[PDB]
């Protein structure tokens, strides 16, 4: 109804997947999807909601009812969303994935009257085309997307995008039973198109966010405290996260350019806080704008107004995971060189990466700290290594040497934590990395952890230091 | 002597005092131009699921419902075009229990457990070729009344 | 565990000595918030004994009777002459129902012998009388919800809900 | 609408017509015939000529031998040498089906569109506004008949006014631009 | 037959155009709701069928079902790409269409305003509509004798309306478009589209994490591949009416609602239109 | 033996509401029968049904409780809610088929179980298409009435 | 000639004395007789200059400021500042119409130029606060109309559609 | 900082001593990359007097104008007919919206007065006969755009839409 | 609070001093708009004494008197003669209602003593011989209207509503 504010981004490094899960397709290419900015708008406004309702009273309320409370911004499905996103990339004009010709009719040939795996790899600058049947054919290609020698050496030095590589890269052909060469041709260009829109990534996708607002959607309540909440998460959004794939690991990280208000009286408050991130000479200047606009949203800004309302519901605590921030664990280091940095972040993060390897010792809390703190992993019960041990290392009763405690997590007594901890596949990683950049060429990493609801009071002081220390090997 | 008239003059007193407002009362006569006309083309069964199927049949307004068979202090609440819908049905309910189609007890029993308003619909599904040509007139004078006494928009 | 007493709301009050426990424990099956009130239990078979009213076994499905459920256990000065039973929270008749239950409440219904000394013939009595009404707000409304005139200012709907909602068959003999 | 291999000239949709729809548009001709001077024999010929292979799916303009018309019905179909051209000008082939098919196939050859009503409060669908509505495809072909009592007025009705009648409106949801219909005027397309 | 079926993959490739793309897509949702079974030595063993090299991939070896499974993801998102690649806009058969209508119209002495609109981004018109909503869950509202996808009269009515209101009142929307007592003054023709730079349906995706979940525990990516309308598509409608102090509302209408959303989930920028041409035929 | 179409929407309701257990089941249910009606007319009978019948995941053993189902009124249909509903919503388009005597129930329980038979039970439906588009849109809807009467809203 | 002034109804009234004629001539445009204010012009790609307000030639189409039609050449200090238009009565922007002009009448607009030193950024303005709705009937619905409160008691229908009616774009600066 | 001028379009040979700088700055708003047009502006309530042709305001929004902004100032030869302006830059009506803007521009635009001495009645106009099309290359998209006869062979590419956008109105006065 | 007078409208002129209070306030539940006397309120079991004529109190419900119900407040020399009366806005019997009133209001009404001497008979009186009715206009609808005698000569129309309307019932003693 009417243009609320206006943000110039800039993200780095997009991993921003589409239909095929990849930014690019032979139909458009999209580097942002305004979808992924409302849904991680909305998340980063629950984080932050309940951030806030922990500061003060000590609770915290499911995800349900804190988009219920919000929905006269946000909308459900009773309401029609008040604000309106929309991305301007700039350059967003017609691409797409175009594969002009790929000389195969070699590779059919191998490949018939059997049952191979066909790996390709896209390093040496020339596709080659492994075959697990001992033979690699180097492959002539064609295509209309340029991979600038940069990016093939980003994906292969950074261990993560390697390893998320594995699923676009190969095809199991059984030519055995009545195989012709056309339907094989098809199987391998497609192989080929899937992997090479893989490497389509960009550094430094820049768009312009618009916001509108519904003004017709009146004042019902409280609809102005409640949009004022969430332009704040959204800054914090744009601060803390990132757009895309694999944010947690520093990759889609935002960076504000330039914002402008154009309804004073409800962001002109954050206008000039988001100028508070065009220039930011030091690392220390900025850990203390984060920590102030975080505290200003804690105790300072708005109120209790609207969490008095009677619609929230308190998390049951067993039955229930939701995060939240906690400002002490916001460590900022300056960068020097991006590339480097988001490889460092494997060093960080992996159980065997030569850097937690020089923080954490013992291994078994070094698991556990992942566990914990790296999202989901596959841990299985075949070699002793998670017997007991990982299991004591999270007791929330039995002892006190390590320094977190998953609520319910019970010796032998797993219930519902304990399989989430263990078995649920999609878990999002407490420790987090991100790299901002300003107007100047400045640059710094980010590494927090979130607060999560599952850990039972979790000693501050433990894990405060050993982000430090990985903020600094990984830089 | 036409005493289906008497029996729409008590049903229709029954159905006017339990509509508050005035708007459930206009959605009640809009009910009753249409339903009567409707089971005089559709036959009793298919206009009777209809009808059931936009009344709500909730144990809230069943008990509303079983109470305005006793009591003349009752109300019907919901939204407009559901407690007409709600009417209608006791308007029919009630000329089954008077003329003794269906034992009052049988229709009570039934709309307080859900697992009796089925039996409900397969006996009146049985006797429908009768009620159909019963309560015509009975429907009939219920429509007049609606028409002769709720204002219409 | 979790105990729950049965309060009849005829227009006969037995009410100004029938409880001890008003609330005692850290809930209620009724409530009362400004929407009137909510998860009110029917009881069906029965009717009131009006002369010091309590529930009689009948076997008309039609008779039926309609009061508040709260929580406690009777006066301490009963268990000859009631009826507790347990179910699980879904097995009883609960009106203008406003949340859930917790899947296992034992209940305890005043209730009075069949006495099979005369012919039940029972009539359908309704709450009029707006003294009667009052008097019902003052003894049950009051000391069980004191949630009156303190959060609840609204006392209008509450007597309203009691005058339409409420209603139940009478022995009258 | 049609789904159909082997066929060089391919469609998109067809026209359906049944041996009751054809037996009653005879049975119009032959009572006006009875109750006026008018005579169409050139549209009973070709009616009755299509008539004589009741029993059997036809297909009139068309090498058509298989289809699945409106995704539910598999039909055989078999040629026809009559080819009515002046009522199916396009060149779109007309199928002529048995009855027993050919009310299932017409009856869900109806487009039947959803429309809800917007909550102009919170922008969604207002409680209990969702309904369909049928409509008849566009190029459908319905047959009637004009007749006039003799007059001096009627004369003119069927000289002045019923030669520059071409184009009325029918039916309802006009300003959802539903009813536009040509008139054809058998006297002069037959 | 069930041959049809076997080869309606094909005549989609082959006719692209030509088809009845309803009822190809109903008939192909036959072979993705039977997948596991047309793949058990029933595909008329046939050189051309997409089908074929669903027996030539080995997903999961261990477990067949699995296996099953993955290649009918596979499948599903083939088909998109099929349907947005194939089936191309012909749009000659529009444009005589409105040209033919644009005649009728003036000889009933109409004053016609014909509205070219171009879509922006991907459109979602009519995503509760039947059009591969059993194989997609999701569907675009689709005339099959056109055999085009088109915008209803009634949505750009009621936009249109709706902006009339929030503008002038609502005593002039009833003046414009009438009540329950007064019929419109303004008529609506269906949008179809006429021409397009390239595809015109592209597949997309929706990804719901946190859709009516109580917490991180319940959230679970859950991805909808659909077809949209692709950018750059150019629709054609018609406005007409017979009383003159009408059309000014209509000029100031059109320009401003096209920019905002047009059909579903516009909150996040997705049916956004241009406004590419107005032209006004007073009725002399 | 003949029972109306109303009837014998009464009759396959009772069977299927009974084994609902659990609400959300039924809650699903209500708006299976509630869209699929009209989904069944626009989309055509055969592939509404197929994709109901994969909707249902009938995972063989949702699908030996749905034949239970069949015979004894002790039957329970266990499973996601919104699988219970549309292997509910199967139930009652077997029922119509089998009491109406347009298919057998021998034949629609191996078409049912397993592969070969599948593609043998889509000839013969392209064979009865008219047999069964004839009326069994009336007799969904009055599963359709009989679901929004007897059904909470969500 | 037939001459007209386009006043601008805000809810920031210099709308006191700009122009000159209150009667003029035999009839005037803009109308408010027995259903409402009649007539009622609106202009489209402007916004008011809400302090003295004026119309400010923006050129979004977005922005429009509605406003009523009353005979009269403004203040004759003038013709430098207001813009001066002759249009054929039916090109105006009409609402809630009743008859129509002579196909020839001319207009006068409070102009300004779009002042090239500052970034021009509108904002949409309705009527609340019916306090202003009484001093704007006082200001030029009693000026212009005094047939009010004279003739028509129908103030609660001129009341709800000047709230209805008349919403426009400012500048706000 | 940055500004633009606004070249409307009409038929007439009207529109050649209209600019006073070639560049300017490093930016032209609207472009002509392998497709055609781009960033096209309209201004509506605006009709052409090609005699001598600038645009003049009128009250209609059927009447618009569809041109281009090109960087630069006027002519130097102004300051009593043109309008200047400065808006933020999403107050524009965009056709053919190719990238992003800046945010606040400063523009001018050929403005004439009313003439409020004949009634303004004004006619639609639109863009055909090829060789004024093909000479308008030569005029306006060969002394701005000569990236025509640079890289861009396809000038048909931007004859298609000049013979099909490019309309207007005009008083025909 | 608002608070309205009521007065009988008779043959006879007993209500020349009545009235103090023309308006006082900002409304009047009695109007005329375009069709004559509206929103009137008719009293039941009252008739007329026209020597000193005010509402008797009797207990014929045949007999009423139709009567205008004016902002106004009696006399200031009130309260012994004058029943008082305070009701919700919808206990007031109103015919020809055109606009709706806020829910509540006092209303002042012309009493008398019953006089329980002489057998009340009542007797049905209409307005009549147009001279009446041509003073009873200015004596009541020039002197509380203000506003006809400013907008129509339709007085003739609010005339036959007098004569058409405005029956009543006297006591003949």
């Amino acid at each position: 109804e009417e243009l609320l504010m206006s943000l110039k981004l800039k993200a780095l490094y997009p991993l921003t997947g589409g239909y095929n899960r990849h930014s690019i397709n032979p139909f458009y290419e999209e580097l942002v999807r305004p979808t992924e900015i409302k849904g991680l708008w909305r998340w980063w406004n629950r984080v932050l909601f309940n951030t806030l309702a922990y500061s003060t009273k000590g609770k915290l309320y499911t995800y349900e009812s804190i988009d219920r409370l919000f929905e006269d911004v946000f909308g459900s499905e009773n309401k029609k969303s008040a604000v309106r996103l929309e991305v301007i990339t700039d350059e967003g004009n017609d691409n797409r994935f175009e594969l002009s010709y790929v000389e195969l009719d070699k590779v059919i040939d191998c490949l018939r009257n059997y049952k191979r795996k066909v790996s390709l790899d896209f390093i040496d600058n020339t596709l080659i085309a492994e075959i697990e049947g001992s033979t690699k054919i180097p492959i002539s290609f064609k295509s209309n997307l340029d991979i600038d020698k940069i990016i093939k050496d980003l994906v292969h030095n950074n261990k993560l995008l390697s390893f998320e590589l594995l699923g676009f890269k190969s095809v199991e052909i059984d030519a055995t039973k009545i195989s012709d060469k056309k339907i094989l041709k098809e199987i391998l260009r497609d192989l080929i198109t899937n992997y090479l829109e893989y490497f389509n990534i960009k550094q430094e996708v820049t768009f312009t966010l618009n916001i509108y607002l519904d003004k017709s959607r009146e004042h019902k309540q409280n609809f102005e405290d409640k949009l004022k909440f969430a332009l704040y998460s959204l800054l914090v959004f744009i601060l803390l996260g990132g757009i895309g794939r694999k944010t947690s690991r520093g990759f889609g990280s935002l960076s504000i350019i330039d914002v402008k208000c154009y309804d004073n009286s409800i962001c002109k408050k954050i206008e000039d806080l988001a100028k508070n991130f065009l220039k930011i000479s030091s690392g220390n200047e900025l850990k203390s704008k984060i920590e102030s606009i975080l505290d200003c949203i804690k105790n300072s800004c708005i109120d209790t107004l609207y969490i008095e309302n009677n619609i929230l519901s308190e998390i049951d605590p067993k039955k229930n995971v939701v995060y939240f921030i906690n400002s002490d664990l916001f460590e900022v280091k300056r960068i020097n060189d991006k590339e480097k940095v988001l490889a460092n972040i494997y060093k960080a993060v992996s159980s065997e990466g030569c850097c937690i390897k020089s923080i954490i010792t013992d291994k078994y809390v070094r698991k556990s700290f992942l566990i914990a703190f790296g999202g989901y992993r596959k841990v299985e019960k075949d070699k002793g290594l998670d017997i007991g041990f990982i299991k004591n290392y999270l007791c929330e009763t039995c002892e006190t040497v390590s320094s977190f405690n998953i609520v319910d997590f019970l010796l032998s007594e797993g219930s519902f934590m304990s399989d989430y901890i263990l078995q649920y596949e999609h878990r999002n990683s407490l420790l987090r990395f991100k790299l901002i950049s300003d107007n100047s060429n400045n640059s710094y990493l980010i590494g927090y952890i979130l607060h999560s609801s599952y850990f039972k009071k979790i000693d501050i002081k433990y894990v405060r230091c050993i982000l430090e220390k990985l903020t600094y090997c990984v830089i | 002597y036409e005493e289906d008239y008497k029996l729409a003059l008590e049903a229709f007193k029954k159905v006017f005092n339990a509509l508050t407002h005035y708007g459930a009362k206009q959605a009640f006569r809009s009910r009753a131009r249409d339903l009567v006309e409707e089971i005089y083309n559709s036959g009793f069964i298919p206009t009777f699921f209809y009808i059931i199927s936009k009344a709500e049949l909730n144990s809230d307004s069943l008990d509303s419902l079983i109470s305005l068979f006793s009591s003349d202090n009752a109300i019907l609440r919901g939204s407009d075009e559901n407690v007409s819908y709600s009417a209608y049905l006791f308007i029919i309910l009630y000329y089954l229990i008077k003329r003794g189609i269906i034992e009052q007890k049988f229709l009570i029993q039934a709309l307080r457990c859900e697992k009796t308003r089925l039996d409900l619909i397969d006996k009146l599904y049985n006797l429908a070729p009768i009620i159909s040509a019963k309560i015509r007139t009975y429907l009939l004078a219920i429509k007049r009344l609606s028409e002769a006494l709720i204002e219409a928009r | 565990s979790t105990q729950r007493e049965y309060v009849f709301i005829p227009i006969t009050n037995s009410i100004t000595i029938d409880v001890k426990i008003t609330i005692g424990g850290s809930d209620h099956i009724t409530n009362i918030d400004e929407r009137g009130i909510h998860n009110v239990l029917v009881i069906t078979g029965y009717a009131v004994d009006e002369k010091n009213g309590r529930l009689v076994p009948t076997l008309d499905p039609c008779d039926y009777v309609k009061g508040i459920l709260v929580a406690g256990t009777p006066q301490q000065a009963q268990s000859n002459d009631f009826l507790t039973l347990k179910l699980p929270a879904n097995k009883l008749y609960l009106i203008r129902k406003k949340g859930n239950i917790s899947d296992d409440l034992k209940i305890y219904i005043p209730y009075s012998s069949p006495d099979a000394r005369n012919s039940m013939k029972t009539k359908p009595v309704s709450i009029s009388d707006d003294t009667i009404v009052n008097n019902i707000i003052k003894e049950v409304f009051d000391k069980i919800y004191n949630i009156t005139q303190k959060e609840k200012v609204k006392i209008e709907k509450v007597k309203e809900d009691i005058k339409e909602l409420f209603s139940y068959y009478a022995l009258e003999q | 609408r049609i789904i159909e291999i082997d066929s060089a000239k391919p469609y998109v949709w067809v026209y359906v017509t049944t041996y009751e729809l054809l037996k009653k548009v005879k049975l119009y001709l032959d009572s006006i015939s009875q109750l006026s001077n008018a005579s169409f024999s050139n549209l009973k010929n070709k009616i009755d000529t299509i008539l004589a292979k009741e029993g059997k799916n036809i297909t009139l303009d068309s090498d058509l031998k298989s289809a699945i018309l409106n995704e539910d019905f598999y039909v055989e179909l078999e040629a026809l040498n009559n080819k009515i051209p002046s009522i199916i000008n396009a060149g779109v082939p007309l199928l002529v089906l048995e009855d027993s098919i050919g009310r299932e196939v017409i009856n869900r050859s109806l487009i039947r569109v959803r429309r809800i009503r917007i909550d102009r409060d919170k922008k969604v669908v207002e409680t209990g506004g969702l309904w369909s509505e049928e409509y008849v495809p566009m190029k459908t072909i319905f047959f009637s008949v004009l007749l006039g009592k003799e007059s001096k007025e009627s004369a003119i009705f069927a000289s002045c006014i019923l030669r520059n009648l071409r184009y009325v409106i029918l039916g309802g949801k006009e300003t959802i631009g539903k009813g536009i219909v040509e008139l054809r005027w058998v006297k002069d397309v037959i | 037959a069930i041959d049809f079926l076997v080869n309606i993959l094909e005549l989609i490739k082959e006719k692209q155009c030509n088809i009845n793309l309803f009822s190809a897509i109903s008939l192909t949702s036959i072979v993705y709701n039977n997948f596991g079974e047309f793949l058990s030595n029933n595909q008329s063993y046939s050189t051309n069928n997409p089908l074929l090299k669903y027996h030539i991939i080995i997903l999961n070896d261990k477990n067949k079902t699995k296996d099953v499974e993955e290649k009918r993801n596979i499948f599903k998102r083939e088909v998109a790409e099929l349907i947005s690649r194939n089936f191309k806009l012909d749009g000659e058969k529009v444009r005589n269409y409105f040209d033919s209508l644009k005649e009728v119209l003036k000889s009933l002495k109409y004053t016609i305003v014909d509205v070219e609109i171009t879509t922006r981004t991907r459109a979602l018109i009519g995503v509760s509509t039947s059009l591969g909503k059993l194989i997609f869950g999701s569907g675009i509202s689709f005339d099959p004798y056109m055999n085009l996808p088109y915008i209803p009269a009634s949505e750009i009515k009621g936009i249109v309306r709706s902006y009339i209101e929030g503008k002038l009142g609502e005593q002039e929307a009833e003046e414009i478009f009438g009540n329950e007592e007064r019929e419109g003054n303004v008529n609506f023709t269906d949008a179809y589209p006429t021409r397009s730079k390239d595809f015109l349906f592209v597949p997309d995706v929706i990804t719901p994490h946190y859709n009516g979940k109580k917490s991180e525990a319940d959230a679970e990516p859950r991805p909808v591949i659909h077809l949209t309308i692709a950018p750059k598509v150019t629709f054609r409608f018609l406005i007409y009416y017979k009383r003159e102090d009408v059309g000014k509302p209509i000029c100031d209408s059109m320009p401003i609602i096209l920019i905002r959303g047009l059909g579903a989930r516009s909150s996040v920028g997705y049916s956004l239109f241009e406004l590419r041409k107005i032209e006004v035929i007073k009725a002399a």
